[PDB]
């Protein structure tokens, strides 16, 4: 890796230096060049890793969302540069896959690292699955399924119903079955379950995580409406 | 800086 | 659809 | 070059999708193969061009900017991150200038294409002398200068002082001798002239002139006013 010859800490500090100077492909080289040092993340650490490709992927995906409507409306050219698109936002989440499966995921040492690398597999395979056609889309999608609910099976035995991270897996694999696996009765029981068992736990925490909480619950509320 | 033509 | 914006 | 088998009418239709996507690097990368073809550009490519190289060196620009506060204020991280941006952006101006020089400035052209050229020679050495220290700066600015001047010269033999190619130019031209070159006095002397003589022929122009030079002389008496 490009990254291979430096430290560690310099990694991660000019992570921070790229985050202030809004150039996030850096961020994110400087974060892949981490995680290849072999050690776990930080909760800061993974935080930033998820910042810096959320908002790479986040512009290619904003790109080619823009290239498929003028495409939709309409020489070769359109359906060119957005296959373009296509195939450099199929590197980034193949290169933010490959670091969750070498090896975040199995490192992960307590189960609320263990859900956040599970959901953002679940994640980048559905940002796969939103380009994807035909039989890879399928294989696609049946991956995206099994990371986020393994996901939820460990969120479930391990974590509060509360808990911010457990409510944003439950909303983002509900979010796939509605948009990606047209699942959208699944969607729907996921999303009430969710939003019921963290409402009967509500009065139990502080101002700062009853904030926290509602404002995920929220989230799943928005999306029942439309869908419901 | 000053700011120069925006374009 | 919305997912988590963070 | 990765662009050499593609079509020229291909590269400027992809350069208006990438416009359209916001991708910016990719817009510059085709108008630079468009260039490449060796035929003359039209006004409207001249635009596309300058848009496209503009969003990607100020982008360079003010990261550098947040990079060398940062260093100002203060291990050898920040000041090899800020090499390496301010090395990506000397990279992308020597890009530029290379266009120019070895494409785009000519002799024999029509008055409006070479101050349009030679104006942004001198804009990509003003972006090179905003990073540059000691004499080396020294040569860049006096290279700035040379082709704002020279533009300048054919720009009030062969253009009308509402032209809005010339009035920019004076604008950058202005902000060079007031940033770059340490002569206030003659940025303002330039600013209040250009905006004057604007003024006096706006009498001349239709409706639809008259908004395009008068965005421009706004812009001049903007910075008139900042500085006095
Ligand atoms: N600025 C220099 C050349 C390209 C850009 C001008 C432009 C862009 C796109 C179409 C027409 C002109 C421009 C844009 C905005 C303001 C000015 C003063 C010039
Ligand atoms: N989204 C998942 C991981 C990173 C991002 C959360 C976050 C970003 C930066 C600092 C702390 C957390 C995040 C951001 C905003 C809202 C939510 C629900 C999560
Ligand atoms: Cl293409
Ligand atoms: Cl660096
Ligand atoms: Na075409
Ligand atoms: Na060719
Ligand atoms: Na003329
Ligand atoms: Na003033």
């Amino acid at each position: 890796g490009a990254m291979g010859s430096m430290e560690r800490a310099s990694l991660i500090q000019k992570a921070k230096l790229a985050e202030q100077a809004e150039r996030y492909e850096d961020m994110a080289a400087f974060m892949k060049g981490a995680v290849e040092k072999g050690e776990e993340l930080s909760c800061e650490e993974r935080n930033l890793l998820s910042v810096a490709y959320k908002n790479v992927v986040g512009g290619q995906r904003a790109a080619w969302r823009v290239l498929s409507s003028i495409e939709q409306k309409s020489g070769p050219e359109v359906r060119e540069y957005r296959e373009k698109v296509e195939t450099e936002l199929q590197g980034v989440c193949d290169t933010v896959l490959g670091l969750l499966d070498s090896h975040l995921i199995k490192e992960a040492g307590d189960a609320e690292s263990r859900v956040f690398y599970l959901k953002m597999k679940g994640d980048y395979y559905r940002y796969l699955a939103e380009v994807a056609t035909g039989d890879d889309k399928k294989r696609i999608i049946d991956s995206a399924r099994s990371a986020y609910q393994e996901a939820m099976d460990i969120s479930k035995k391990e974590m509060p119903p509360t808990n911010p991270i457990r409510l944003g897996l439950a909303l983002n694999f509900s979010v796939f079955h509605y948009e990606i696996a047209n699942s959208p009765e699944e969607a729907i029981s996921l999303a009430k379950t969710t939003f019921d068992e963290a409402m009967a736990d509500l009065h139990t925490l502080s101002e700062d995580s009853y904030k926290d909480s509602t404002l995920i619950m929220q989230l799943l509320r928005d999306n029942l409406t439309l869908w419901t | 800086r000053t700011p120069s033509l925006p374009g | 659809t919305p997912s988590l914006p963070g």
